[PDB]
């Protein structure tokens, strides 16, 4: 019932993603997977749920980002 | 050797770094035998040994961009510099020239080398000359040397290693630019189309004069993929076990 | 109480670096095939593959949300589960004949470099939402002999959360590709 | 050819003496509480008994390349052949010598000095082994079965694939260390979660104490610098095998897209082989000093700060390739802000030595000659991480003789640190004091005698990767003393196996044991600890003990046969995808398959 909220307003943003083809595009795919993955990671096992991500997305910019940088 | 003034500077400051922990243990462990305050004081002087590095280097990294040790702003000479399997490769496209596994050039003259290597990926060291930056297949990297004084400067390869990579030495003389200008042709042999092709052989060779360019070929610094169309239009694939000695198929200029 | 619900949690933010490593891959060879084919692919094919994926974590975030944790749909398993396994064959149906349709010019990853990276960055992307779905239905042996109850069998949460996690690079692949 | 004829015989009679002398009946003990045993104690033995047998391996190939290196114009090794050996010797260490030692010495003494009884899944830890075994039976069985690599530990794209030209040569280097990736990657991340919850009670997160706060950061890294290792020799695997173009030359590819691969898992795990050297070195110069660490609030603080700035160092081993100057000072001042966190952590060792009584054993003599060998190596790394001046001397001996000082001292002298100072551990006594102190000595002073005029070497103009120098301005005696240095560390070895032929002052939970060799279930109650070092606090401060009548049930986390089936399928179709077959593997596809029907197998068994 609460999820499905979720599950429709992701629909808009692949929708809304094509509009932009067909930074101000590459922040709708990471908002479009944080409204996806905040429905199961806190808590109890959180923090370092939710951390291990949080760093790991950090070395996406750097690898990524810093191969382009050269 | 104008980075070496970094290294002479730089070895007395860590020349004081190891004196410095022999006060830390010798004068006392002996002395003490059987038989929160200062940590956060600390964090003043280790950024003031790497931030009086931390400008310089940086204010160095800059100056081998743009003219460097050597011309101020005229007189631009460019040498291509190409690099075959264990055998060099220099071409000038100011005049119809092209010298392999040995170079001349003037002293207090700027030369920009533009560097590539057609079978493995190198650099060209040149020990004497200081910075050496590496040679890519697939494309022409700009670099920037000069000859300090008239001698007999070594040069040499990085050695990706790939078995004959050692006798990659290549000596390079650079003498007045009067006599250059009488030998930036000894005689401008030629460009005999097909020697070329005779170059990417990996084996052992020796001066071969050559009085005409090669960028007429492709460019060489551009497409890369001249190591098909060189090593196998010849028919030879070498292996590890058996059977190499080029497999068959012979023409070439060896030793002996 | 199990932790290999965060053992093979970590294992997920591992495999970010796995993606990000391709991805660097791809994007740096974006602007290559100086000799072969230019990529010209089939668009509405991106979004049926994309808006099958979206709507197959919509059948997912509230496939263990409203099943096992609200109420107690234990005979909704070989439904919600099930009709959630079946989407999973439709990307990879989809995607085998994209790489068959494929061969029509642009074929394997000897063609040119750039497809050397796409078939790759798609590739082990495949691989995963492939085993994923003997994954899924690896734990569907279950309600026999077992049957065990929330919190209790570990498995599907487990395993519904790595297969959470590929819709993370699968939209990440179509604003990085597309 | 002539050399490597003889070792097939004696690699097929060490073979066929295992079949004589020990193959009566091992259906019962080696099948039974090894091989696919599942308590950690039995595990990190077999991590560190692997390395010591590639100590000896990679021993005769450092002594004959040295030995080759006496001096100009010597013909003791060939072209196709030094270039093979100086490849294997290098990725022998760090990958199948430092990374089981470290490994080994984290899955044996950091479960115990947490309280917990083994790790967070020691299931996966068991194929763990036997995923990095298959890999070492991989590479090493490229001696003449195969050909050995001859592109060196780095093995760059452009003299790989056709420039190259032995086909059975890269595929070692390329299924070897990739079988072995998975094993150390579940490493990892069976630590990380075994060290955040499987603590025991009081056991608090700022103070457990230090070596497993490293072992931490350890583990930490192998997670996100390792899954690129992955894909770095998958893609490369493609190139060789499959036919894939990402760094090959001929369909254009670049070439140097395969050296930020493998340098962005490369620095990274770089620290993965100087994180536990520096725990080992933590505890023991703290233990036999009877002192506290006195710092944590900017040391376990430092050790977060390499954990993240080792992925914005990385492009330091480039430099020489023609980048945008921009960024080659951008990582030429964040590599002057990595030595500044490790900077901090030698000036945490003196002063937890100061004041405090000393006692020189014979570890203490390790770690007693760790702090100015690594250090002089230290104070050359500094000048590498200067982009300006790298250019001079990249590559040439002068960075040989840096990082030598840097891991043999750091790492080694910590895998020979480890090996002693946790010797009662292992099995009954230790070894003996006053002889080993003959293998510290002559193993120190021939470390510096081979690697220090190598820095004379290096900056007069010797390059590395080469077989013969010349008569270069008499620069052959450089070369030679380096050589004599070189043999003299090989004499040692011999005594260091002559101290295992015969066959304390703690402060953690090492000897807090119930006794000598622990038992499986490792501590019948979980310590209550509350406090930063629990030995001393449970000694002189009242007693606590193991009292009866407070004992409870056991783990039983049995074998199961599947992790040595498991790793079998990855050697096999490692093997086979390496040894020809290069289009496509016959048995490579078999390896997969039975991978697979037993990764159905794992969530297929109750237990
Ligand atoms: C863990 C790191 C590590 C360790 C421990 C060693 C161990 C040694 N290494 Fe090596 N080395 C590297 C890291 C390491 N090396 C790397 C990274 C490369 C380059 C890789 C590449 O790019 O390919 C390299 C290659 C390399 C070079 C550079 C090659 C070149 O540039 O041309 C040199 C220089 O002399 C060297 C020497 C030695 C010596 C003398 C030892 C000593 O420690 C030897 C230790 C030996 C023993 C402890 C046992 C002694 C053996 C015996 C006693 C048996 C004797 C019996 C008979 C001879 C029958 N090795
Ligand atoms: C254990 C692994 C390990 C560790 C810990 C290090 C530590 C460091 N390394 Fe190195 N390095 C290697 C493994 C390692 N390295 C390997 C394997 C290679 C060769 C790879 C190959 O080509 O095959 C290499 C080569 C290498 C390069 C590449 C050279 C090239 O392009 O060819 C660079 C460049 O920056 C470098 C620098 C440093 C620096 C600045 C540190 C610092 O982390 C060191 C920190 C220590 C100090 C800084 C000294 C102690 C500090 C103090 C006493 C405080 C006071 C000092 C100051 C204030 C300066 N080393
Ligand atoms: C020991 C040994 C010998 I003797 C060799 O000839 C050799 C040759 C190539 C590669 C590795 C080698 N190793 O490891
Ligand atoms: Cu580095």
């Amino acid at each position: 019932x609460x999820x499905x909220x979720x599950x429709x307003x992701x629909x808009x943003x692949x929708x809304x993603x094509x509009x932009x083809x067909x930074f101000g595009f590459a922040f709708i795919q990471a908002a479009l997977q944080l409204l996806m993955f905040m429905h199961m990671t806190e808590s109890e096992n959180g923090t370092i749920q939710v951390g291990n991500t949080l760093f790991g997305f950090f070395g996406a910019i750097v690898i990524v980002l810093g191969s382009i940088w050269i | 050797q104008q980075s070496d003034l970094i290294l002479l500077s730089i070895g007395f400051m860590l020349f004081i770094v190891g004196v410095v922990f022999v006060l830390f243990t010798i004068i006392l462990v002996k002395y003490r035998d059987r038989k929160t305050f200062l940590e956060v004081v600390w964090t003043v002087i280790p950024i003031l040994i790497v931030i009086a590095l931390s400008v310089p280097t940086v204010q160095t990294i800059y100056s081998l961009e743009k003219a460097p040790e050597a011309t101020k702003d005229k007189e631009p000479l460019v040498v291509y510099a190409t690099s075959v399997d264990w055998k060099w490769v220099f071409s000038y496209p100011e005049q119809d020239i092209e010298t392999v596994n040995y170079l001349n050039i003037p002293v207090d003259r700027p030369i920009l080398f533009k560097i590539s290597s057609a079978d493995s990926m190198a650099s060209l060291w040149i020990p004497q000359l200081g910075g050496q930056k590496y040679a890519m297949a697939g494309m022409l990297m700009d670099q920037y040397l000069q000859a300090d004084k008239v001698g007999t400067y070594e040069g040499r390869n990085a050695n990706f290693t790939g078995e004959h990579f050692a006798d990659q030495e290549f000596d390079v003389n650079a003498v007045t630019e009067k006599d250059f200008n009488s030998w930036v042709k000894k005689t401008q042999p030629k460009l005999t189309k097909e020697k070329y092709d005779e170059l990417m052989l990996p084996e052992n060779v020796d001066e071969l004069t050559f009085s005409s360019t090669h960028l007429k070929y492709v460019d060489h610094g551009q497409d890369a993929e001249y190591a098909m169309e060189a090593r196998k239009r010849l028919g030879y694939q070498a292996v590890s076990p058996h059977s190499k000695t080029d497999p068959f198929e012979n023409v070439k200029k060896n030793e002996f | 109480g199990r932790l290999n619900i965060l053992g093979f949690w970590i294992f997920l933010g591992a495999e970010i670096v796995l993606f990000s490593t391709l991805f660097a891959t791809f994007f740096v060879l974006k602007n290559r095939t100086a000799g072969g084919v230019l990529p010209d692919e089939l668009f509405e094919v991106n979004l049926v593959m994309i808006m099958t994926f979206l709507l197959l974590i919509s059948s997912f975030t509230c496939g263990i949300a409203v099943h096992e944790m609200r109420r107690g749909s234990l005979k909704g398993v070989v439904i919600w589960t099930i009709i959630t396994l079946l989407l999973g064959a439709g990307f990879v149906g989809c995607e085998i004949n994209e790489f068959v349709h494929y061969v029509h010019e642009g074929a394997a990853l000897s063609t040119s470099a750039f497809w050397s990276g796409f078939f790759v960055l798609l590739g082990t992307h495949g691989t995963h939402v492939t085993i994923g779905i003997f994954w899924i239905t690896g734990i569907l042996i279950q309600l026999k002999k077992r049957g065990l109850t929330p919190q209790t069998s570990s498995k599907i949460f487990i395993s519904s959360l790595y297969w959470h996690f590929l819709d993370v690079v699968w939209i990440f692949i179509f604003t990085g590709v597309y | 050819p002539l050399i490597l004829g003889a070792q097939v015989s004696i690699a097929l009679s060490t073979i066929a003496i295992i079949f004589v002398l020990t193959y009566f009946k091992k259906w019962k003990w080696l099948w039974s509480e090894w091989i696919t045993t599942v308590d950690h104690k039995k595990l990190g033995i077999m991590y560190i008994i692997s390395a010591v047998i590639m100590l000896f391996r990679g021993g005769v190939d450092g002594l004959m390349m040295r030995a080759q290196l006496a001096l100009p114009n010597n013909s003791f090794l060939d072209s196709n052949h030094y270039n093979e050996i100086f490849t294997t010797h290098g990725t022998i260490m760090i990958i199948f010598m430092a990374m089981p030692f470290l490994i080994g010495l984290i899955n044996v003494v950091v479960p115990l000095q947490i309280g917990a009884r083994d790790v967070a899944f020691p299931y996966l830890n068991n194929l763990s082994f036997w995923t990095f075994f298959v890999g070492a039976m991989l590479f090493n069985i490229s001696f003449v079965i195969g050909g050995s690599p001859n592109a060196g530990w780095t093995s760059y794209m452009p003299l790989a694939s056709n420039d190259m030209s032995p086909g059975p040569g890269e595929n070692y280097y390329l299924l070897g260390l990739q079988i072995a990736g998975i094993g150390t990657l579940m490493t990892g991340i069976n630590f990380m979660v075994t060290i955040l919850k499987m603590r025991t009670k009081g056991m608090t997160l700022m103070r457990m104490p230090m070596f497993t706060w490293t072992t931490l950061i350890t583990m930490v890294i192998i997670v996100f610098a390792f899954p690129v290792l992955t894909v770095a020799l998958a893609l490369l695997s493609f190139d060789r095998l499959f036919g894939a173009h990402f760094f090959t030359l001929e369909a254009g590819g670049m070439p140097m897209l395969w050296a930020n691969l493998f340098w962005i898992w490369g620095h990274p795990e770089v620290y993965i082989v100087i994180l536990p050297a520096f725990g080992i070195f933590s505890e023991i110069i703290s233990s036999f000093a009877r002192k506290q660490l006195f710092g944590y609030k900017a040391m376990v603080g430092s050790i977060i700060a390499i954990s993240v700035l080792s992925f914005l160092v990385w492009t330091h081993h480039f430099f020489t390739m023609g980048n945008s100057a921009s960024v080659n000072s951008f990582f030429s001042i964040t590599t002057m802000a990595i030595s500044i966190p490790t900077g901090v952590k030698i000036f945490n060792w003196l002063f937890t030595m100061y004041k405090g009584r000393i006692s020189f054993t014979t570890p203490m003599l390790w770690a007693l000659a760790f702090i100015p060998n690594f250090v002089i190596g230290g104070v050359t790394g500094v000048m590498l991480a200067m982009a300006a001046a790298d250019y001079q001397y990249h590559n040439t001996y002068f960075l040989v003789s840096h990082f030598h000082y840097v891991l043999i001292a750091g790492t080694v002298f910590a895998c020979f640190a480890g090996f002693i100072f946790w010797y009662p551990k292992m099995f009954g006594h230790k070894l003996n004091e006053r002889i080993g102190k003959w293998f510290f000595w002559i193993f120190m002073i021939g470390f510096n005698i081979c690697f220090f005029p190598q820095y004379f070497l290096g900056l007069q103009g010797m390059p590395r990767r080469i077989y013969t120098y010349g008569p270069n301005d008499g620069w052959t005696t450089l070369n030679f003393i380096s050589t004599v240095g070189a043999f003299m560390m090989g004499v040692g070895f011999l005594i260091l196996c002559y101290n295992i032929y015969y066959s304390g002052v703690g402060r953690t939970l090492d000897w807090a044991t119930s006794s000598a060799i622990p038992p499986h279930y490792n501590f019948a109650v979980l310590p209550e600890v509350k406090s930063q070092d629990a030995f001393l606090h449970m000694k002189e401060e009242k007693t606590e003990l193991y009292p009866e009548s407070k004992f409870k049930k056991i783990h039983m986390p049995s074998n199961s046969g599947r992790p040595f089936f498991m790793s079998v399928a990855f050697g096999l179709a490692g093997f086979g995808l390496v040894f020809e077959w290069y289009w496509m593997g016959v048995v490579g596809l078999i390896g997969v398959l039975l991978c697979m029907v037993l990764r159905s197998f794992e969530y297929d068994n109750g237990y």
